[PDB]
RNA sequence: CCGCGAUGGUAGUGUGGGGUCUCCCCAUGCGAGAGUAGG
RNA sequence: GAACUCGCUGUGAAGAUGCAGUGUACCCGCGGCAAGACGGAAAGACCCCGUGAACCUUUACUAUAGCUUGACACUGAACAUGUUCUAACGUUGACCCGUAAUCCGGGUUGCGGACAGUGUCUGGUGGGUAGUUUGACUGGGGCGGUCUCCUCCUAAAGAGUAACGGAGGAGCACGAAGGUUGGCUAAUCCGGAGGUUAGUGCAAUGGCAUAAGCCAGCUUGACUGCGAGCGUGACGGCGCGAGCAGGUGCGAAAGCAGGUCAUAGUGAUCCGGUGGUUCUGAAUGGAAGGGCCAUC
RNA sequence: GUUUAUUAAAAACACAGCACUGUGCAAACACGAAAGUGGACGUAUACGGUGUGACGCCUGCCCGGUGCCGGAAGGUUAAUUGAUGGGGUUAGCGCAAGCGAAGCUCUUGAUCGAAGCCCCGGUAAACGGCGGCCUAAGGUAGCGA
RNA sequence: AGGACCGAACCGACUAAUGUUGAAAAAUUAGCGGAUGACUUGUGGCUGGGGGUGAAAGGCCAAUCAAACCGGGAGAUAGCUGGUUCUCCCCGAAAGCUAUUUAGGUAGCGCCUCGUGAAUUCAUCUCCGGGGGUAGAGCACUGUUUCGGCAAAACCCGAUGCAAACUGCGAAUACCGGAGAAUGUUAUCACGGGAGACACACGGCGGGUGCUAACGUCCGUC
RNA sequence: UUUUGUAUAAUGGGUCAGCGACUUAUAUUCUGUAGCAAGGUUAACCGAAUAGGGGAGCCGAAGGGAAACCGAGUCUUAACU
RNA sequence: CCAUAGGUUAAUGAGGCGAACCGGGGGAACUGAAACAUCUAAGUACCCCGAGGAAAAGAAAUCAACCGAGAUUCCCCCAG
């Protein structure tokens, strides 16, 4: 029932991390600062379609 | 509607007392802290104790519960 | 007459220097968001066959 | 550092041997737990 | 197979002429009888097994002849967005000739007529026909049950350890139920007693007050690259891990944080999809396709 | 009458009779890549297929399932056709980043599109079915250890 | 008149006995059915193998039929059964684990052998350092149990037992590590060449299962 | 012979004689042995030539990386304690 | 109607057989995949047609890689 998701890098690298999400719960967008490898830094990820 | 196990997991002591150790050798795998981590010992997240230094492996009783701890004495 | 390569065993194992075979890990095509980093770390550089295993890739393989 | 305990006997038991062999016994080694005196 | 080929009671691959003990027995035919030589005959037909066969069945699978659909072709002419026409084509109507011929061909004529029919393509139907599949474990097989993972016991005080042995669980959940700092301590009985007898997101076991139980604030370490060393596996693999680099959260700081008290919550490879990419690019520049990294 | 030549002669097969159904003649149907041939030098009082099995009295209810027959509005749907969008290449335009006509090309697949199926009816001497509130309908006549 | 009747020839084949290395690879003997018919018989012809023909038994198609015979593909394939031929010398298994459309097959590992290399590498004993939760025991805990007392018969207390899935206790042994001697043809480990084996049996000890039944069955260990 | 186990009442053989089952080709690896040695060796073919010619090739002397590429290093990573 | 079909005669050639090799028209299955259908066996076996001392192929709408080669056939390599 939980849902696969991308969080996709805010800089812009295409970068994306991959957690898991309950929709029906939680149907906001996750939303984490999370370590981009492309540019080295902590950046804002947001939640995108697998 | 018996007639089910699981793998045994191979849990137990691996390194007895007074052996000699390199830093990182797991001396312990158990279910929880059975044995606490002493002098030079860390604790895994599956309560593993390893050694931290290189050095023999010692078991003792100390506190006020009276829990068995495994340090490692330094050579 | 020739004997004929495992091609298959061609695709997945190259001989190194002293004469062992290295491999790519196994479970890293797919379902890889509920493995942990570390895990899928660890599976992705190279790995020398086993002992167990260098006689069944060597008949596979009479030309490496 | 982390709030009990002899002595003796008993139970068990390694090795060797035996019986009436579901269980015991003998030789030898190890020897509790509980309890008792006491602390 | 060779025999110098008795009975009995035992023994013994467990129903003995051949072993043990013992009893009986002069040597050899002939006619008879069938209790035994597990007598002769036939590599058991029953039964099971083999990833054996054959033939049969069907709403098993995949095909396929046949039947059927439409498109295009052979196939044309007048308006309608209707029919009519004749010249293709059909004729297993008539007559004529080759001809001494109920075949065939040619001719004449009637009828039918762009229909029918055939080719290629195409949807349907298709045990009519064909090739095959139809698991294993199992106190015989079948029926039932089971098949992977976790916990306990069996398990003989290291590890491991079987049975269609004895008992239960899993195929998740959670952006907080994770991280950190500070604060807090239960069940139950009658403010007190009591002390974890509660609690753990969910089985069971081992843990947990320094609490791992529980609350609030601030947060994203549920970080990326690596990794001394070690555990566990036949292997594929799986697990634990200080420490190093980068960048981060919390805290005053020491420090802690690479998910969750731990142990279930899982699926190799192939084939392909998506994003990225100092790689490759079949004359050359590109591109396609491939590789590599992330992921489905 | 027929049958398992060689372990079964029968209650099995056949049978006259009955019914359903197909078939308009270049018949259906069968043998045959085909030409043809059988059906038949027959023509629906005929021919094929199927079931039943002289004769007598008879042959009930169910069309929901599967088949067959009829329907043809609607849904769905093949080849075919190739609208539209997206990409590759490059004449150029750009100081460079890039942009980018025509052509060629890779891809996308609007529109068109029959039968079938879904759908609406019929049909049991079609395959079949014929109760303890439920069904498509609950076994009639006759017969019955 | 008649698929009419009785009955020879003729055509069949219901019963019995015989025969069964036969007189005979289907008959003989005594009886039996049809015997003007959907009869029987001579000669010739036609139908051909997934094919024929069948008043239908899977019957028949040359002593052959759920797919004829002959030749070919062809030495099909056979994880099955059988068999495998002279001599001496040295060593010497396994019948286990894991996986398997696997279970009487096979693969890796274990165990055998040959070669090469290497440490006081290995074993026994003694001493030293260790973790145990078994045997036994016990009843605080988790359950179970009896008696007395006490009392909302609960609870509590005293007394008595019981437990694979009970432990406020707890051996012997076994196992890991260290040190030391003696002994042992390196007995050890690694790598490489060649395997076989993966049906085990009984006996002792510790157990599950079964009835502490089985020359039963399933583990551990000798 | 097969088996846990066979005097077995499990299998096979009436006897003798003759025949009757691990081969052959090519590739590949390891061992022994011989040659030459940082080299070794030629194939087809030519040659009357077991000679001699023929070095096309093949193996080896360098690896790492998917690859470009770098090279006693290289890959990994922004970079390695 | 011309004609054409048709008829008769003449000349010339063919026909049938044969072991392999060769070109062409058709074309299995067992088997292997430890089952099996794609795949394999294999364009093999087999059937058929045609030829010749050989047949077939053959004088680039071929390769190559910016350097070049120069029809076809066969052998050794490239390379399992
Ligand atoms: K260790
Ligand atoms: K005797
Ligand atoms: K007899
Ligand atoms: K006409
Ligand atoms: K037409
Ligand atoms: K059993
Ligand atoms: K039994
Ligand atoms: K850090
Ligand atoms: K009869
Ligand atoms: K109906
Ligand atoms: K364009
Ligand atoms: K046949
Ligand atoms: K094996
Ligand atoms: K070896
Ligand atoms: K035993
Ligand atoms: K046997
Ligand atoms: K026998
Ligand atoms: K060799
Ligand atoms: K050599
Ligand atoms: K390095
Ligand atoms: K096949
Ligand atoms: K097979
Ligand atoms: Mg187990
Ligand atoms: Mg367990
Ligand atoms: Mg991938
Ligand atoms: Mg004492
Ligand atoms: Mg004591
Ligand atoms: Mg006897
Ligand atoms: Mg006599
Ligand atoms: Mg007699
Ligand atoms: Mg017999
Ligand atoms: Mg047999
Ligand atoms: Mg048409
Ligand atoms: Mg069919
Ligand atoms: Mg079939
Ligand atoms: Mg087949
Ligand atoms: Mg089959
Ligand atoms: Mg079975
Ligand atoms: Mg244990
Ligand atoms: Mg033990
Ligand atoms: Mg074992
Ligand atoms: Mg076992
Ligand atoms: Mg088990
Ligand atoms: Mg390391
Ligand atoms: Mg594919
Ligand atoms: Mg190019
Ligand atoms: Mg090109
Ligand atoms: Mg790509
Ligand atoms: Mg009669
Ligand atoms: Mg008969
Ligand atoms: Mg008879
Ligand atoms: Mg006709
Ligand atoms: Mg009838
Ligand atoms: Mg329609
Ligand atoms: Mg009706
Ligand atoms: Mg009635
Ligand atoms: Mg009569
Ligand atoms: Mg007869
Ligand atoms: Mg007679
Ligand atoms: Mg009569
Ligand atoms: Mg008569
Ligand atoms: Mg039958
Ligand atoms: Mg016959
Ligand atoms: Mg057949
Ligand atoms: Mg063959
Ligand atoms: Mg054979
Ligand atoms: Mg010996
Ligand atoms: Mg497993
Ligand atoms: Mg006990
Ligand atoms: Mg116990
Ligand atoms: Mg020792
Ligand atoms: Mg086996
Ligand atoms: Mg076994
Ligand atoms: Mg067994
Ligand atoms: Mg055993
Ligand atoms: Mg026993
Ligand atoms: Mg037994
Ligand atoms: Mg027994
Ligand atoms: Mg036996
Ligand atoms: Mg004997
Ligand atoms: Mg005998
Ligand atoms: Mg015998
Ligand atoms: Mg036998
Ligand atoms: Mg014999
Ligand atoms: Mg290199
Ligand atoms: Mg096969
Ligand atoms: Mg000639
Ligand atoms: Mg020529
Ligand atoms: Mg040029």
């Amino acid at each position: 029932i939980r849902e696969k998701i991308k969080l996709v890098s805010s800089a812009g690298t295409g970068h994306f991390y991959t957690t898991t999400k309950n929709k029906r719960t939680k149907p906001e967008k996750l939303e984490l600062k999370k370590f981009d490898p492309v540019v080295r830094q902590h950046v804002i990820y947001k939640e995108a379609k697998i | 509607r018996n007639g089910r196990d699981s793998e045994a997991k191979r849990l137990g002591v691996k390194r007895f007392g007074g052996e000699s150790v390199l830093a990182g050798s797991i001396i312990v795998r158990q279910r929880g802290t059975k044995f606490h981590a002493g002098a030079n010992v860390g604790c895994g997240r599956d309560h593993t104790l390893f050694a931290k230094a290189d050095g023999k492996v010692k078991f003792e009783v100390k506190g006020p519960k009276n829990r068995k701890f495994i340090s490692i004495e330094a050579e | 007459p020739k004997i004929k390569t495992v091609r298959g065993a061609a695709k997945r194992f190259k001989k190194t220097g002293k004469g062992g075979f290295k491999h790519k890990h196994a479970n890293l095509r797919h379902i890889l968001t509920k493995k942990a980093t570390k895990r899928k770390r660890h599976l992705r550089p190279k790995a020398m066959v086993s002992k167990g295993d260098l006689g069944l890739v060597i008949a596979c393989l009479p030309y490496a």
